[PDB]
């Protein structure tokens, strides 16, 4: 099915030309156009007041990244390296080795934040909710060597946004 | 815990410090070395071992999905404590 | 001239008596399915994944055992052949424990990748898993063996490549135990060898433990210089790092193997 | 809060004039609401 | 039916079939292979010199009606003499319908260009000559579309290395912005991720 | 019956005699196959679907209901695409493309996967 | 949704339309930030029987492309039948 | 004549002038050319989902259907029924998302700069849609072989409820400042005027043919997914120029309303991608708790899954135009080739055609009206 | 059969100035033509049907700041793929590299006898199971 | 049979040559052109020395196609060069003025590194 958009033949009667001719003459269909940004004028404002106003996110939000532990302190990430292999922007290196106690544990985990798409692929991919995309989204640096986490980086973001990582991933985890 | 080289640098949980003539300790003059002073190897050592009576024990770190995969701990060995392979968590057997 | 003619999907092959249906596949370019067969230990016919169906007959053969008859018709790809191996695979998964993320073998592993080409695609095993006892075998080769499919590799291995009689199996049906009963350790000059056959992560190496996932090594052909076999060996790096060494096959100077030192 | 403002204007922050030593009484910023809160004034949860 | 299998569509693939034998016949000179695949596609295969006879054909003959050229690129598939694959993809609104046509080339043969026939192949041969290195004779206006100037090389090759031979920097003695030799901080990491074991029979290629 | 006003085409003219032109270029085109070698077969089928359009030509003077039959579009479409068969015979003359395969491709040429 | 009646009237004369009925502003129509957990179905997959994956394969089921002519009286075809014309649309036919 | 250098997505034009008039123009392209195609050809087929939301990165979620088609096809496998009305619903919300920005951006070019604010807070407000499904307001990745990542959050379909009930009031306030505005139909009547032959043969695709009275769209002519199970009107122009082509546009955006309310009503129950763990990742709940469900996870997201070898071209109907990928499978995990065919590609090799004996300034409508962006022209 | 006019060229195809490849990686580098070997953690064979072409490795230095692995070899990762031998060695001679080609490797056929676990009086037989 | 190769322009290389001169009077003649349009720093001494070095290079080439190809290749670089396509940045990466002179003896490359 289809309709025609521009197919109409303008009438020809008297009363339709000078329509048309005072349409011309006298401006009509310009001032109409005034009348409806004057609408606007008087009408309130979409703007919301940052930074004392911020828009609003959801659950879902992808932003700073972070590496989280259990409750009892230990890191969740065990060196599986399944973040680094998803990773499409090849964001993520990971060196590991047997900790003193000859547990799992990495002791390189940098994230280029340079080359990362905050895509999420990462946090799809670890399968004990290690590495997440926390709701931080207003983390802008002065220099490029600010953007390149280590694992320190990354820790101290999960130390710093647990109490609201936590709410979010308990919020969204049986979508997932 | 955190412990300091003879240098004033801290050591990471990884055991990283730069030597006393290493030019790349530059980097931290008029800033700091960012380092995470919650090591994990020390927490997981808090933890009491939890009392099981029965041969085989299951973890999934806690939370069900939330988690980690559960896996299965013997705990026939009475001369050590059966560790979670994901969390560190430990596990005893009742006496027997 | 005492060769006799076999079908493989229906295609003919000439094959020597006495060659296996597994070995007639491999003449075809089709390679059977397997975890307890390797052609360098003896048959053992034990962990099932070679069965293969024959045209005209109700009962599916273990390709890896089964001396090929004249004029059989081997079917690598009917609907008996295919359910035979998702029989397999769920058996063989079903006690097995969910350590792929902290697992050595993980993204090189014989276990995984016969699961993801011939097995079925999710699990119906509502009951609990069993878990075994760590044996302490010395300081080359970790043992976690949770992992073990009870293929018998190692068994044969120790036995017939490097003539010791000190790995067997204790117990008897599903408590059934690879091991070696006292604490004893494996110490031959071919010890690590144990670590290749073994197609799960019951069997690592405690020096490369946790190091590295086998996509992102690069591998380098090179010769062993330890002695004067000339072992060929794959030389594992990444990121400008050597981060093991592999056995490379010849079949006139080494075979598969390598030496502990060469390791 | 005041619910009958249109959402997106239904939450603010007036900031704190110092935090951790800094004088903030001109210099807001929006790092400065912890993770706590930054649940609630992102419309994240309806939950303070 | 399967719910997690793709239907298919028998009725089509018994017409496309049948109007890829109406092509074998109606220009025998040039087609050399003609296939249907399972999900209903077909391909023609021809010698580079059939390009502007096939082509006008599948235009202007009133059974074809491929009155436009969906797309034009190339494959490079360095293990065959032919490295350069030329395919062309066309559509046909009076017959809802889609063919494909391919031919080859090497680095030094060049192809007659097919803009006499399809205007769209300008532009669209301006980036197999840019991207692969192959010509085309009797282009109007011949020349890289979507490489630097001066560039060098051919990056679709698959021989051209991902992050290519230079890279550009501002330097403040010159003035200007500089090539130089390619370093990397950090290198490409390349992963082997193919797995050694089979996984679709029905492709098996004979030893 | 009613000239159409337009064809909606852009750039199509509205053709006043329809049923003249078409029979005009489909006697023009069988003109031309008869050029070609009768056991050619573009010559066969292009003769085919030529006559069975120019008898439906000559079996109907409505035009809205000549469209019907042809089925291939407006009136003025199936001009054009007789007006592109002519223009593909001469040219189909110039080629030959009738004679055997000019040469077979090297062994593996279209094998995919390599 | 604030705004005096007097300027309700003036909005919607100058724009000859009843904005106050569609607002571009969203209010307490909008759903809660905070909804119940869901509990989400499962596929036709999960089934403890007769759901061998062979029978559902659907990769496997792929095959590699029909040579319908390979170089190593009859009527004539076309790709597929002429495409049916269109018809108006009796919603609107004319804009 | 004078040739000049116009330009600094960004583009550098080469025209030639005699004066006002324009004699030829020689659009200069790669600018933006990232090797996009080059890349794919070292990733997985799910690392190079997320760059077919980054080629024309107004129509995100319709650049993931086509490649979700087109792997969806090579595999041979087909996302459940919930999965494709999803697809559908955001196929659509994403033609709006692109039909406000060619049309307001267009019109911003041209001098009219209120309309661009007007309906970049309805932008905003379908920005909140890709957000709350995916995470990500712009690049989603939401779609992907095999169905949708997640499934919808609760309360989301009310909202999209809201917004479409309120958006036909939208398109009237833009109407009423340019449809029939007389400096706006001077910009735009009889200019880049394209016969339908030309159009055919110059490959052009979407409004661009439609414009010019060719009737034809790939959602009623070869379905995908679910767009045979909705009810639409294709809009066909008359005239053939740049203000026919605008009120299709203007008037595929009600359609799209039209659509979207079906979706919303029509949404069936049950699972959002295809119940085939050897192409769709398992639940995260039982990747925990069942051995198959964690070889797969593992092997799919470092491995990934073999696609069998073949060659396909996929298309779909996308906002500006036929946005279609030829896809060459190895039997690997990774694509051999990916030619991406961007509709704005031929559109813009065809402005020297559509600009002859145009004042200069009509060669902005004309790119407006093309409705080009260059990372899908680049690639 | 070509109704094209055709010449004749007697010299070996040599592409070296028509590629954009800097003088330095055509002379001083050494490709490897060769066969994968089996990855010897796994006893598929389906990645040693191919031939492939490397070339040799060259420095890779420790970031100064990161510490993660530098290179100047534009070829670190190229890694070309080949159906037969002398396809390999027809693109690397017009390509002007310089090349080894090492043969393919295939496993030798055995003999394989379950019966030989049960030998009355040979050495084959196991002493278990 | 096997030799027998379609030709791009040349039938055989006294025709390629002269395809070569031709380019290489054109280019010769724009050298003072580029200089002055461009407002390059280099002399028409340098420039004309910098067209001969790159001609030089492929002076060993024996097939006609191949320098067909590579008169196609400087027929463009000389259109964008009249054209102004090109930028100061662009000419100007023929003489490699910001890199090092990278060592040519056994000795010199010992001491830098391992690449030969
Ligand atoms: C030109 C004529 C201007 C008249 C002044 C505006 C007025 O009195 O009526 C506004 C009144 C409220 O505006 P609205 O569009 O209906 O909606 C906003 C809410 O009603 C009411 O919104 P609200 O609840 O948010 O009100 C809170 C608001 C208080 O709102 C007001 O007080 C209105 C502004 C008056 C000041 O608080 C403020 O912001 C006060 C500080 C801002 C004052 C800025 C203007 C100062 C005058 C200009 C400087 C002169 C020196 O609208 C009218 O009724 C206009 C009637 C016609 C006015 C002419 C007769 C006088
Ligand atoms: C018995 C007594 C007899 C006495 C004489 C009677 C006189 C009768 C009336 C005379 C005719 C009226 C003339 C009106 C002026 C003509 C304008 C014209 O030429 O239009 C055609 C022109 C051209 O129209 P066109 O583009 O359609 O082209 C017409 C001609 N063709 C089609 C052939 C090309 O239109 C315009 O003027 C464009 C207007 C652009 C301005 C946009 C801003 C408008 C915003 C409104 C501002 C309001 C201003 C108020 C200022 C107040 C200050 C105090
Ligand atoms: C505080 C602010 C108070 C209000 C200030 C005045 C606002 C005026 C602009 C808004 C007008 C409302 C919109 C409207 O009604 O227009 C529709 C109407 C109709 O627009 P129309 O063009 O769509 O009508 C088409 C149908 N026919 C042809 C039959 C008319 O606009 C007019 O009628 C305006 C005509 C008078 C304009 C005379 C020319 C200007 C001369 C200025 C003096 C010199
Ligand atoms: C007085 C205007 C109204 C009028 O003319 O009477 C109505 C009558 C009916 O209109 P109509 O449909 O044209 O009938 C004839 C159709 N064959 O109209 C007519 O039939 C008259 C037919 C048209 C002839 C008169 C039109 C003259 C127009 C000249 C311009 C007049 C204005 C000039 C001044 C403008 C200043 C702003
Ligand atoms: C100073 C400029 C004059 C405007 C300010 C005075 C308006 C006073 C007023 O009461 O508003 C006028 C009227 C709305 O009056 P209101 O009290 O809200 O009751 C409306 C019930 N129909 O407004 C209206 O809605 C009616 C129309 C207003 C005049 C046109
Ligand atoms: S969000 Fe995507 S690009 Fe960024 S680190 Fe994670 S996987 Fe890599
Ligand atoms: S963050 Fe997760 S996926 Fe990445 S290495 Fe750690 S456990 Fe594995
Ligand atoms: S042996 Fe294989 S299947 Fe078992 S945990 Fe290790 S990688 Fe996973
Ligand atoms: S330890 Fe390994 S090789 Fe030995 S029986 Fe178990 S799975 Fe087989
Ligand atoms: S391989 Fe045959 S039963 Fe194990
Ligand atoms: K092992
Ligand atoms: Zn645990």
């Amino acid at each position: 099915t289809y309709k025609y958009v521009n197919l109409r033949e303008p009438s020809m009667d008297m009363k339709s030309v000078t329509d048309r001719a005072a349409q011309t003459l006298l401006w009509t269909e310009l001032i109409r156009g005034l009348g409806m940004t004057l609408s606007y004028l008087f009408r309130e404002p979409a703007t919301i007041n940052y930074p004392f106003e911020k828009g609003p996110l959801s659950p879902r939000f992808r932003g700073e990244h972070a590496l989280r532990r259990y409750p009892s302190g230990e890191e969740r990430c065990i060196a599986c390296k399944l973040c680094e292999a998803v990773c499409p922007a090849q964001a993520i290196t990971i060196e590991a080795e047997p900790r003193a106690d000859g547990s799992r544990r990495t002791t390189r985990y940098d994230i280029d934040m340079t080359k990362c798409i905050y895509c999420g692929f990462c946090q799809e991919a670890c399968p004990v909710d290690a590495i997440v995309e926390g709701p931080n989204f207003e983390f802008s640096t002065e220099t490029h060597e600010e953007l390149l986490y280590n694992k320190e980086k990354l820790l101290n973001n999960g130390d710093k946004w647990e109490a609201e990582i936590a709410a979010n991933i308990q919020a969204d985890y049986l979508y997932r | 815990g955190v412990r300091t080289s003879p240098t004033g640098e801290k050591v990471t949980h990884t055991g990283q410090v730069y030597d006393d003539g290493d030019y790349r300790k530059v980097r931290f003059v008029g800033r700091q070395k960012e380092v995470n002073e919650n090591f994990a190897i020390d927490l997981i050592a808090e933890q009491p071992v939890s009392q099981v009576g029965s041969r085989v024990i299951s973890c999934d770190g806690g939370g069900g999905a939330l988690g980690h995969p559960r896996v299965y701990i013997n705990l026939d060995k009475e001369t050590k404590t059966g560790t979670c392979g994901y969390c560190g968590l430990q596990f005893r057997q009742q006496h027997h | 001239s005492n060769l006799i003619e076999v079908f493989v999907d229906g295609q003919s092959v000439m094959v020597e008596p006495g060659t296996t249906v597994l070995q007639a596949c491999e003449k075809v370019g089709m390679q059977i399915p397997r975890f307890c067969y390797h052609e360098r230990l003896s048959v053992a016919g034990n962990c099932r994944m070679c069965l293969v169906e024959i045209e005209k007959a109700p009962k599916v053969v273990a390709a890896c055992a089964m001396p090929v008859m004249k004029g059989w018709n081997i079917l690598t790809n009917s609907e008996k052949t295919k359910k035979a191996r998702e029989g397999v695979m769920e058996f063989l998964l079903a006690n097995h424990p969910l350590d792929c993320p902290i697992c050595d073998q993980g993204g090189e592993c014989d276990l995984q990748d016969q699961s993801m080409m011939f097995g079925s695609d999710r699990s119906r095993f509502l009951e609990g898993k069993r878990a075994v006892e760590d044996k302490n075998i010395g300081p080359l080769v970790k043992t976690i063996m949770t992992r073990c499919i009870q293929c018998t590799r190692c068994i044969r291995f120790a036995s017939e490549i490097a003539g010791v009689d000190d790995l067997g199996t204790t117990g008897r049906g599903n408590d059934m135990q690879v091991g070696t009963y006292i604490e004893k350790m494996f110490m031959s000059e071919l010890s690590g060898n144990i670590i290749d056959i073994c197609p799960v992560g019951a069997l690592t190496s405690k020096p490369y433990a946790f190091t590295a996932r086998p996509w992102e090594t690069r591998k380098t052909e090179s010769i062993d210089v330890m002695d004067a076999v000339g072992s060929n060996i794959v030389v594992s790096t990444r990121t400008g790092e050597v981060m093991r060494i592999l056995p490379r096959m010849h079949e006139d100077i080494n075979e598969e193997w390598i030496s502990d030192k060469t390791r | 809060e005041d619910n009958k403002q249109f959402f997106g204007r239904h939450r603010w922050v007036i900031y704190t004039t110092e935090m951790n030593g800094k004088n903030t009484f001109w210099d807001v910023d929006g790092s400065m609401v912890p993770p706590e809160w930054h649940r609630w004034l992102h419309c994240m949860t309806d939950d303070p | 039916t399967r719910p997690t299998v793709r239907p298919r569509n028998d009725v089509a693939h018994k017409q496309l079939s049948a109007f890829g034998e109406y092509v074998a016949e109606i220009l025998p000179k040039y087609v050399q292979q003609v296939q249907v695949s399972c999900f209903n596609e077909l391909e023609i295969c021809i010698h580079p010199d059939g390009v502007i006879p096939v082509l006008t054909f599948l235009r202007d003959h009133s059974n074809a009606q491929f009155k436009s050229l969906a797309d034009l690129t190339a494959v490079d598939i360095p293990t065959r003499q032919n490295r350069f694959e030329i395919v062309y993809n066309l559509l046909s609104l009076r017959f809802n319908s889609r063919i494909r046509v391919k031919t080859y080339t090497d680095e030094l043969t060049p192809i007659e260009s097919s803009v006499p026939v399809y205007k769209a192949a300008n532009w669209y041969e301006r980036e197999i000559w840019d991207m692969f290195g192959v010509f085309f004779a009797n282009h109007p206006d011949l020349r890289r579309i979507l490489t630097d100037y001066g560039f060098e090389g051919h990056p679709f090759r698959k021989d051209f290395p991902l992050s290519g031979y230079v890279e550009l920097r501002y330097d403040d003695e010159v003035k200007r912005v500089v090539a130089e030799p390619v370093e990397l901080a950090q290198e490409f990491r390349k992963f082997d991720l193919n797995s050694p074991w089979e996984a679709f029979p029905a492709y098996r290629q004979p030893p | 019956g009613l000239l159409k006003k337009t064809t909606g085409l852009v750039g199509l003219a509205v053709c006043e005699t329809p049923h003249e032109r078409l029979k005009i270029l489909y006697t023009k085109i069988l003109d031309v196959l008869g050029h070609i070698p009768k056991n050619a077969a573009y010559r066969k089928y292009t003769e085919q679907i030529t006559n069975e359009k120019l008898s439906m030509v000559k079996a109907e003077p409505d035009v809205k209901k000549l469209e019907e039959r042809l089925q291939g579009g407006q009136i003025e479409e199936v001009i054009l695409q007789a007006e592109n068969e002519l223009s593909l015979a001469r040219k189909m003359i110039q080629w030959k493309p009738w004679e055997p395969l000019v040469e077979e491709p090297p062994a593996s040429q279209w094998k995919w996967p390599i | 949704a604030s705004a005096t009646r007097f300027i309700q009237w003036l909005r919607n004369w100058a724009s000859g339309r009843d904005l106050q009925a569609k607002l571009q502003l969203r209010y307490q129509e909008i759903s809660k930030r905070t909804q119940p957990p869901p509990k989400l179905p499962v596929g036709p997959s999960h089934k403890l029987s007769n759901n061998y994956y062979c029978t559902r394969d659907g990769r496997r089921e792929a095959m590699p492309p029909s040579i319908v002519m390979s170089s190593q009286e009859k009527k004539a075809v076309s790709p597929a039948p002429p495409i049916k014309r269109w018809e108006l649309s009796q919603d609107e036919p004319y804009l | 004549n004078l040739t000049l250098n116009f330009g600094p997505g960004v583009l550098r034009l080469v025209m030639e002038l005699s004066g006002e008039m324009v004699r030829k123009c020689d659009p200069h392209i790669g600018l933006l050319h990232r090797g996009t195609e080059k890349l794919i050809e070292y990733k997985t087929y799910l690392q190079a989902l997320p760059y077919f939301d980054r080629l024309d990165y107004v129509s995100m979620m319709c650049n993931e259907q086509a490649y979700s088609l087109a792997v969806e096809k090579l595999l041979n496998i087909r996302p459940p029924p919930r999965a494709q009305w999803i697809r559908v619903l955001f196929g659509e919300i994403t033609r709006l998302l692109n039909h406000i920005m060619a049309v307001t951006t267009h019109a911003l070019d041209i001098g009219a700069m209120t309309p661009f604010f007007w309906m970049f807070e309805e932008r905003e407000k379908m920005f909140e849609f890709y957000e709350r499904v995916s995470g990500a307001r712009m690049h989603a990745a939401y779609v992907r072989p095999g169905g949708v990542h997640q499934d919808l959050p609760l309360g989301l379909m009310d909202d999209i409820y809201e917004f479409s009930k309120n958006f036909s009031l939208r398109i009237d306030e833009l109407e009423e400042m340019l449809t029939n505005n007389r400096i706006w139909r001077n910009r735009t009547v009889d200019i880049g005027i394209v016969t339908a032959e030309d159009a055919l043969n110059y490959g052009f695709s979407g409004v661009m043919l439609r414009g010019s009275g060719i009737q034809w769209d790939l959602r009623k002519t070869q379905p995908y997914d679910v767009y045979d199970q909705v009810e639409f009107d294709v809009p066909i122009g008359s005239r053939g120029d740049c203000y026919d082509r605008y009120l299709c546009r203007v008037e595929e955006m009600r359609q799209s309303i039209r659509i979207i309310s079906q979706c919303l009503n029509k949404m069936p129950p049950g699972e959002i991608k295809v119940d085939d763990a050897k192409v769709s990742p398992p639940k995260r709940a039982e990747m925990k708790t069942s051995m198959e469900s964690l070889i797969h996870h593992f092997k799919l997201y470092t491995e990934g899954y073999q696609v069998p070898p073949g060659a396909t071209y996929t298309a779909i109907e996308a906002p500006k135009g036929e946005f279609g990928v030829y896809l060459v499978s190895d039997g690997s995990s990774r694509p051999y080739r990916c030619k991406i065919k961007a509709p704005g590609f031929a559109h813009l090799a065809g402005l020297d055609k559509m600009s002859k004996g145009h004042m200069l300034a009509d060669v902005v409508a004309i790119i407006g009206t093309q409705d080009i962006v260059f990372g899908e022209v680049d690639r | 059969t070509r109704d094209t006019q055709l010449i004749t060229v007697d010299e070996k195809l040599d592409i070296t100035t028509i590629t954009g490849v800097p003088e330095e990686h055509i002379k001083t580098r050494k490709a490897r033509i060769f066969v994968p070997a089996r990855n010897n953690m796994q006893s598929g064979v389906n990645n040693t049907k191919k031939w492939k072409m490397e070339f040799d490795t060259r420095e890779r230095w420790e970031n100064p700041l990161m510490g993660w692995a530098s290179t100047a070899d534009p070829l670190s990762n190229l890694v070309l793929t080949f159906s037969t031998k002398e396809d390999a060695v027809a693109f690397a001679e017009k390509n002007g590299w310089s090349y080894d080609v090492e043969e393919r490797k295939v496993p030798k056929p055995k003999s394989k006898s379950y019966g030989a676990n049960f030998s009355w009086n040979k050495r084959t037989r196991v002493s278990t199971k | 049979a096997s030799t027998s190769v379609k030709p791009i322009f040349s039938r055989d290389m006294n025709e390629a040559k002269r395809r070569v001169r031709e380019l290489y009077r054109a280019w010769y003649r724009e050298v003072p052109n580029t200089v002055h349009l461009f407002q390059l720093d280099i002399s028409v001494k340098q420039g004309r020395d910098k067209v001969r070095e790159m001609f030089k290079k492929n002076a060993h080439i024996t097939d006609p196609r191949v320098v067909d190809l590579l008169v196609i290749k400087g027929k463009m670089e000389l259109e964008e060069t009249i054209k102004v396509w090109k930028q100061r940045t662009h000419v100007m990466r023929f003489f490699h003025e910001t890199e090092a002179p990278r060592p040519k003896d056994f000795l010199s490359k010992f001491y830098v590194g391992h690449d030969p």
